[PDB]
RNA sequence: UUGGCGGAAAGGCCUUGGGUGCUUGCUGGCGAAUUGCAAUGUCAUUUUGCGUGGGGAUAAAUCAUUUGUAUACGACUUAGAUGUACAACGGGGUAUUGUAAGCAGUAGAGUAGCCUUGUUGUUACGAUCUGCUGAGAUUAAGCCUUUGUUGUCUGAUUUGU
RNA sequence: GCGUUGGAUUGUUCACCCACUAAUAGGGAUACCCUACUGAU
RNA sequence: GUGAACAGCCUCUAGUUGAUAGAAUAAUGUAGAUAAGGGAAGUCGGCAAAAUAGAUCCGUAACUUCGGGAUAAGGAUUGGC
RNA sequence: CGUGGAGGUCAGUGACGAAGCCUAGACCGUAAGGUCGGGUCGAACGGCCUCUAGUGCAGAUCUUGGUGGUAGUAGCAAAUAUUCAAAUGAGAACUUUGAAGACUGAAGUGGGGAAAGGUUCCACGUCAACAGCAGUUGGACGUGGGUUAGUCGAUCCUAAGA
RNA sequence: GAAAUUGUUGAAAGGGAAGGGCAUUUGAUCAGACA
């Protein structure tokens, strides 16, 4: 028989941060300009999608087929600083950080943990070190230009630009896949206190990796933890413990849309011709509205709603046809998931119901 | 005496994870602390400087109480009481060398060279 | 700061998924806690008329909403916690909808 | 004091300038006693403290509270000091069911009925039906939204190279 | 490295069929108490 | 009142409101329930759970010690004005 | 070597502190064991030659008594269910009253009896114990009060029977 | 008013063992004789 479990994710404990931390990146290619290797946003809900299908040879070629997607809030993302990393015979070593002369209340509120009692003195000496000349800064920058075979940039989100209310910014580091590390840090230095799209990293007809932390479910025992049957000790004998809130990594994820907040009628295919953003009736379920850019990707990401995720651009040069097919949407369901949704727009609600006692 | 205890955070001041909020012990105890503050005031002592220097507690004789349980047995059931005492005190913000001649002449020579 | 108020309080969103024999008593504590939040005092007193109003539909039949009068007051001597407390008595309506909080004028 | 170099775990290695000494490179003068024949005969270096007189900067965290992306208890994540604030209600949006109390009717099998003896006599009762009625009630407790009203917005503790 | 089935028949392992699938190979190894294991500060 | 009833359910007369309490919903337990589609394949073993069950109309075989088996089986019906 | 007692002996020690006890304070003896100093303590006791015995302990699923871990753990979880204000008092999840909510639902959580129990019945006062929580309450504790017969019954009859 | 056992203070030590033996170090503590 098989074993009622895997063995790879074996120390089934909770992770240490809700930010699932990037561990891998595709290595480099020092011929291109710089391309950001990752991005991050906040998962919001699911929808259903039909899609006409250019899949040569498949049974469903040139047919409509319904599939199911998710959605994530993807505001613009501002850069605040960089770090270098050098190869050793130990591994890698953080040797310098540098920050960007003016920092948001959000990230100042991240590094502090009890905000309002704080004097909010986070970088007041660093901005003073940003002198008339920036001498020490350029000292500790050109160092990295010399050293630091590979380099990362810090980001933070603009979370006030979401329906969510947490007030706090989720830092991260992001690796680059350009060359000319001097050019990398020069590019980033120009990008200091400057923000970046998600259609400026990704596009359609793309595959991604989705790394996040799962929904928690508490201390569920064997019968629902491992799907094991019901009536010294070894470490693979299917004993009860914590489920959920593990980190995971989900790959081979076909994007269909790279949305846009300013673009009205985000739910518009070529077919619908209806001025509706994808935010369906009722708001999202435990998430609010989508008045920003977004992504529509098939399958189902690890997470729960109003949870953060991190994105990576598939980490290698894929080989399957499905990694290269050309997407064409036909219709977005835009109904409320707060019930068995029937109607896309409240004007359609008015139209099919008619006028009512409260209407006049 | 810290077993099968639910843990809670309010001991993190003390650097300890396990803690609990007894009432009865505390009622008797602050009875005593009020008695001792009263007695120090009776002596005519200050309380603003005053700290507990010594507390003490030690077992005491048991009630022989009972209950009745399975297989027809008087299995005992009984107390664990306490003597208590404490002493409170006003805070207060407050040899010759045998040696040898070989060691003596050396230091005398260091003086001799000390100009 | 002697003050009186009206207040609504929504029990359907405070007594969801509860043991039937504790739906009604728990509402008492929820009401006192509501006074503790809004008025900002811990020692609370109630009305047996209001207790009737809560209990009248049994224990597992408590109404989804009520409407209340609250009167923070001074206190008598050496009730050592504070010179103030809170008192709670109901006010009668065919519905507690279309209402909202108000300071009632003084007479 | 000058300019260099070095990131692998650099924390050091050079070099300019002078200042400052000592020179056993050569030759002189003075002193060494007494630890009594030796007794490690104490010379370095780690850390810390109290005092010294001189510069330098004047914060977090935890608890309590609240949320809940988490939840055995702990923990992890959030919010809160005069505002893009936070909350309790209320409105609006979604959905949930399935058409309320209050009445009115020339619907209402029928049976009596005061007699204006009908020729729908009308008056009594009368399951229900028809209309005010997709009406009514509910809606976050682990939904959306808010220019509304009304309140909160300085409580305890601990920490130092 | 990964996999080796659903049934029919006896208290009984002895005995031996039907059909699928790629195959349906053979073997061994009260319990709160301290330990180990699963999880948590 | 109910209904065949002294079953069970509700109530008046009368009497208790006693059974250590509080805050929380993690599993698993203990008692109690529901589950599509198939319908005892599972299992030594229809163990337990579940199925009809009340009242009326028709009807109820073989076998027999003719007395029964027999609430046989099996079909229909059950409200209110 | 040591112990309980006995015959002698040291004109023995002894309130100016015998005996016992404690003591990482000393000395002896290879060792059993002895000796000493300090502290505590308060009235008898020891050295030697001899005697006599109920004479020496790690143990006996030993005996009696006491005390520990386990542990502030298991557990106080059947009996639908309790809630608000006032009084009392220092103190109320629990006593009393009052307003609501429930129940036994008359083959009862009602009112009376037999056997048995024997002051539990009633008041006042009261909590150190008991009421497996607490208690200002109670069948608990202290002090008292109270059981009225020509007709109910026993006694009388005889039953199987002794 | 002993012992198990228990607490407070003082000293010391401590990574899945403790206790004991031979010698010594560190720290505490201590008797004797010099005439």
């Amino acid at each position: 028989a098989p074993r009622h479990g895997h063995l790879g994710f074996l120390p089934r404990k909770r992770a240490a941060s809700i930010r699932a931390r990037v561990k891998a990146f595709p290595k480099d290619d020092r011929s291109k300009p710089v391309a950001l290797t990752s991005f991050l946003g906040y998962k919001a809900g699911m929808t259903t999608i039909v899609r006409d299908l250019d899949r040569p040879g498949s049974k469903f070629h040139k047919r409509e087929v319904v599939e199911a997607v998710t959605v994530v809030d993807t505001p613009p993302v501002v850069v605040v600083g960089v770090v270098g990393y050098v190869e050793t015979p130990r591994g890698l070593r953080s040797l310098t950080t540098v920050w960007a002369e003016h920092l948001s209340d959000e990230v100042k509120r991240r590094f502090y943990k009890n905000w309002y009692k704080s004097k909010k003195k986070a970088f007041t000496k660093y901005s003073a070190k940003y002198a008339q000349d920036g001498a020490g800064i350029e000292r500790e920058l050109a160092r990295i230009k010399k050293y630091a075979s590979v380099v990362r940039v810090l980001v933070h989100t603009q979370i006030r630009k979401t329906p969510l209310a947490q007030k706090k910014a989720h830092l991260a580091e992001i690796q680059l896949n350009g060359g000319s590390i001097s050019e990398k840090v020069d590019w980033a230095r120009e990008h200091f206190e400057k923000t970046v799209a998600v259609d400026s990293v990704f596009e359609q007809n793309e595959m991604i990796d989705a790394i996040a932390v799962t929904k928690g479910h508490g201390f569920e025992g064997v019968t629902h933890r491992w799907g094991t049957k019901k009536l010294h000790v070894m470490w693979s004998v299917a004993r009860a413990g914590q489920r959920g809130y593990h980190s995971r990594t989900s790959i081979n994820h076909k994007i269909y849309r790279v949305g846009k907040g300013d673009d009205e009628a985000n739910g518009a295919t070529s077919f619908d011709r209806t001025k509706k953003t994808i935010t369906p009736m009722g708001g999202f379920v435990h998430y609010g509205e989508i008045k920003n850019d977004f992504i529509m990707v098939k399958g189902c990401i690890p997470g729960n709603r109003k949870r953060i995720v991190t994105l990576r651009k598939s980490l290698y040069t894929n080989t399957s046809r499905k990694a290269l097919e050309e997407v064409s949407l036909k219709w977005i369901d835009t109904a409320s998931k707060f019930g068995k949704g029937r109607f896309q727009t409240p004007a359609e609600k008015h139209a099919f119901m008619g006028t009512l006692k409260k209407d006049l | 005496f810290n077993s099968s205890i639910g843990r809670t955070a309010q001991g993190k001041e003390f650097g300890v994870t396990k803690a609990r909020w007894p009432a009865k012990s505390v009622k008797f105890v602050q009875g005593l602390l009020q008695n001792a503050a009263a007695n120090a005031e009776a002596k005519g002592l200050d309380a603003t400087k005053l700290y507990v220097s010594h507390i003490q507690v030690n077992q005491a004789p048991k009630q022989r109480r009972r209950t009745y349980r399975a297989h027809g047995r008087i299995n005992k059931y009984e107390s664990s009481p306490s003597h208590i005492e404490l002493v409170v005190t006003e805070k207060e913000e407050a040899k010759v060398v045998r040696l040898t001649s070989r060691q003596r002449g050396r230091i005398a020579a260091q003086k001799r060279i000390a100009a | 700061d002697v003050v009186t108020r009206e207040y609504t309080i929504n029990l359907h969103k405070r007594l969801h998924g509860v043991s039937f024999k504790k739906r009604a008593p728990r509402a008492v504590k929820e009401i006192k806690k509501f006074a503790k939040l809004h008025m900002g005092t811990d020692d609370v007193r109630l009305a047996p008329e209001l207790n009737q109003a809560i209990w009248k539909r049994g224990v597992k039949g408590v109404e989804y909403r009520l409407r209340l009068r609250i009167s923070r007051k001074r206190n008598e001597e050496e009730d050592a916690k504070n010179p103030l407390f809170s008192y709670v008595e109901p006010v009668l309506v065919a519905s507690a909808k279309g209402l909202q909080t108000v300071v009632v004028e003084e007479d």
